[PDB]
């Protein structure tokens, strides 16, 4: 059976001057045949630590990487504002080759900030189309894990959305989400109430937003 | 006057795969059968001869080579194979005759914190002819510097350790692999039984 | 000289299609170089596609086999990604890199997109605000860019003299094999009987522009 890489956790916040841990688990032992790597958006992967434990030249020493046989880590000891990155595993001369894990978020951490949640209908000119798109916003929300729930005549709606989220604000290190119901033109005018009820740590009960079609 | 074969499967310690052990065997007479019923073996392919069959045969020579590589390399002692042993470090010829022959050897070659003894080639510019051995420890050049020696940026040691550990898995843990070929050019020398 | 490697020939492809990508190096020898291409589809991870090394072996990703072939040019100093029979899976940037002791020296990346769908400009639809202050000063509305194709669109609001607030979503690739984003902005209620908002949305690829006014309805 193949070996497979499992990076935990897949998302982490940390402040500035923390230390922060990310973890490499191997389904089998594999000694030190291993990488690691930094990514940040649109960019080439870095090469971070080589052989587990290796420092990479010109990579600051603030970065160390440790373990053997089915357990790794990679350490920073005192994070950086241009630490914050995604990272990954390599398991080296692995087969098949080149393994990598699944990948880490580094994120920057600050106080829980519940949702202001909106909802928009689908405007007439997309109607005379013959497709409907109902909008709900999430907006400058802490931490990322949030639940957008559709519901169309209180029928728990599940299929037929999908949904976006904005990389953290670089002013208050939020988040926003934005999810689209998408109906047929004939199907949106079989029903009244239109839902979307938010789940988030920053909110005691779920918050619903509704509107009933044709204003009503 | 028997072939000895104990001297090669049952020696304390074995070759790095790049500097691969050969033995003459010669002017003896070899019972096959003993080795190919022995339930110890996870490998023993035999090409252009039969497994059985083995006793009934002469030859002028027969060479066995010895090594230790990882359980997922063993694949690659076998004509018409390619990957970082058979290309830089042990190549067989397509047109072999003879029987390659392995065992995992953890509880011997594997050592808590890692036993580091055994290398294999890693950088090499061009593949291996068939039984060819390359014993060279010159720094790698892999791009228009020469290296003058030092290690560094496109300045590579060629041979890496394998570093087996017990709790490796099995395909990282490392096996002993001996290679018969059967020479015939001249009187034989090496025949079966009787 | 610098080291470096630069990749080129990236471009969209219909299923089934075929491109060749390539990968100029410098300050190191490919042919004396295990050499790699690696790729990462959108929002995913990153995957090994294929290797040759410095004596001429090749392997293949499993998910790539048959329909790629590695290669590379010694005196252009140059690899490359010969890729037949594309899906639209394939979706990726796609990387060359050098592996050493890791990878150690990356390409710059290029875009192969994998798609049926034929080049189509967005339709731009108001998100109106509500007409009711929901209790905090602050009201949302925004513009649905919906069913264009390839990538990207760009939105700016009132010209780009409104920046404050804006929010413009990664687009979502929908089952039609068209995009469609969303871009918001938060504004003061008291400002929606005041202040213009329009978004203008650019389609480079369509050579389409758009400019829609968002205004609360009845
Ligand atoms: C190696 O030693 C074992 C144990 O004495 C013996 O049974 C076996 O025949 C030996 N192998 C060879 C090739 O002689």
């Amino acid at each position: 059976d193949d070996i497979v890489m499992t990076q935990s956790p897949s998302f982490l916040s940390a402040s500035v001057g923390d230390r922060v841990t990310i973890t490499c688990r191997a389904s089998q032992g594999i000694s030190s045949y291993l990488a690691w790597y930094q990514q940040k958006p649109g960019k080439a992967p870095k090469l971070l630590i080589y052989a587990a434990s290796t420092l990479q030249s010109g990579v600051p020493s603030r970065f160390s990487g440790s373990g053997s046989g089915t357990e790794f880590t990679l350490t920073i000891s005192s994070l950086q504002p241009e630490d914050f990155a995604t990272y990954y595993c390599q398991q080296l001369n692995s087969y098949p080759p080149y393994t990598f894990g699944q990948g880490t978020k580094l994120e920057i951490k600050r106080t829980v900030a519940a949702p202001s949640v909106f909802i928009f209908p689908p405007s007439d000119e997309q109607l005379k189309s013959g497709t409907a798109s109902v909008v709900c916003l999430l907006n400058n929300f802490y931490p990322r894990e949030a639940k957008v729930q559709w519901k169309v005549d209180n029928a728990l709606q599940s299929g037929n959305s999908q949904e976006s989220v904005t990389e953290q604000d670089s002013k208050d290190s939020t988040y926003s989400l934005s999810s689209t119901l998408t109906l047929s033109k004939a199907d949106y005018e079989k029903h009244k109430v239109y839902a979307c009820e938010v789940t988030h740590q920053g909110l005691s009960s779920p918050v619903t937003k509704s509107f009933n079609r044709g204003e009503c | 006057n028997l072939c000895p074969f104990g001297e090669v499967f049952n020696a304390t310690r074995f070759a790095s795969v790049y500097a691969w052990n050969r033995k003459r065997i010669s002017n003896c007479v070899a019972d096959y059968s003993v080795l190919y019923n022995s339930a110890s073996f996870s490998t023993f392919k035999c090409y252009g001869v039969s497994p059985t069959k083995l006793n009934d045969l002469c030859f002028t020579n027969v060479y066995a080579d010895s090594f230790v590589i990882r359980g997922d390399e063993v694949r690659q002692i076998a004509p018409g194979q390619t990957g970082k042993i058979a290309d830089y470090n042990y190549k067989l010829p397509d047109d072999f005759t003879g029987c390659v022959i392995a065992w995992n050897s953890n509880n011997l070659d594997s050592k808590v914190g890692g036993n580091y003894n055994y290398l294999y080639r890693l950088f090499r510019k061009s593949n291996l002819k068939p039984f060819e051995r390359d014993i060279s420890t010159e720094i790698y050049q892999a791009g228009s510097t020469p290296c003058n020696g030092v290690e560094g940026f496109n300045c590579y040691f060629p041979l890496q350790s394998y570093g087996f550990q017990p709790t490796n898995g099995v395909g990282y843990q490392p096996y002993r692999v001996v290679v018969l070929s059967f020479e015939l050019l001249a009187p034989a020398t090496v025949c079966g039984p009787k | 000289d610098e080291v470096q490697l630069v990749e080129s020939g990236g471009g969209l492809v219909q299923p089934g299609g075929s491109l060749r990508l390539s990968c100029a190096a410098s300050g190191f020898i490919v042919s004396s170089n295990y050499m790699s291409w690696v790729r990462q589809a959108p929002g995913k991870g990153l995957e090994w596609v294929s290797v040759i090394y410095s004596g001429g072996s090749t392997y293949y990703a499993d998910s790539v086999k048959g329909r790629f072939t590695i290669s590379r040019h010694n005196s252009k100093n140059t690899l490359y990604l010969q890729m037949n029979s594309l899906r639209a899976e394939d979706t990726a940037v796609y990387y060359c890199a050098r592996e050493a002791y890791g990878m150690d020296v990356w390409g710059q990346g290029t875009t192969v997109t994998v798609s049926s769908a034929s080049t189509k400009g967005p339709s731009v639809f108001p998100l109106a605000p509500s007409s009711k202050s929901t209790s905090g000063g602050t009201a949302a509305l925004g513009c649905l860019v919906k069913d264009y194709f390839p990538e990207p669109v760009t939105v700016s609001w009132n010209s780009g003299a409104l920046t404050s607030g804006v929010h413009t979503f990664p687009a979502v690739l929908q089952s039609s094999g068209l995009y469609s984003l969303s871009s918001v902005v938060t504004v003061p209620s008291s400002s929606l009987g005041t202040q213009t908002y329009i978004c203008n949305v650019n389609h480079k690829p369509s050579n389409t522009k758009v400019d829609k006014r968002v205004e609360p309805k009845s």
